[PDB]
């Protein structure tokens, strides 16, 4: 008696239907792009919509135990790469001038590493915002031919990847 | 998965 899917129609017993496991609504497999063989493969169903809000939020839900885990696991993981090696640690002050004197919120891994051990962060948010302030600041200080820049722009490319599927 | 089929 009831409309449903994004199309707003009733029920056409003739044709396929999925329902979402998040919004209960009902789709026409057609119109969500799965058809009847492949919906025999997976348990839940979650729509299109749905489907983007949950990866809109994983970046803003509450870090759980698993997760704080997994950011020290990716931690080590950046750590041990090649082209970490000017990240691992603060900038030595005595050593570079001009550093701290335009940089006031530097970021390296330990310092992140640190954050991560006392739950500073407490959302994905806030540790990927920490993360891209150590390659930003690093592309900001330096030319884009140097071996600096260049290494910010390969370990932020292996982070990307190594942050998939991580919630 | 939850399905409605002909
Ligand atoms: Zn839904
Ligand atoms: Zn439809």
């Amino acid at each position: 008696t009831k409309l449903y899917c994004i199309c707003k129609t009733p029920y056409d017993e003739s044709k396929f239907y999925i329902g979402c496991d998040r919004c209960q609504n009902w789709y026409h497999g057609r119109c969500v792009g799965i058809l009847q063989s492949e919906a025999e493969l997976i348990d839940e169903y979650v729509c299109p919509q749905c489907q983007s809000t949950e990866d809109a939020m994983t970046v803003l839900t509450p870090l759980t135990e698993k997760d704080y885990e997994g950011l020290k696991r990716v931690l080590r993981s950046l750590q041990a790469h090649k082209m970490a090696w000017p990240f691992l640690e603060p900038v030595d002050p005595n050593d570079a001038p001009d550093y701290y004197g335009v940089i006031k919120e530097p970021m390296d891994l330990a310092t992140m590493e640190e954050r991560v051990q006392r739950r500073y962060y407490e959302k994905l948010t806030e540790f990927v915002a920490d993360m891209t302030k150590i390659f930003d600041n690093c592309r900001y200080y330096n030319p884009s031919d140097s071996p600096f820049y260049q290494c910010a722009e390969v370990l932020e490319s292996f982070f990307v990847q190594k942050l998939k599927g991580f919630k | 998965a939850r399905t409605k089929q002909t």
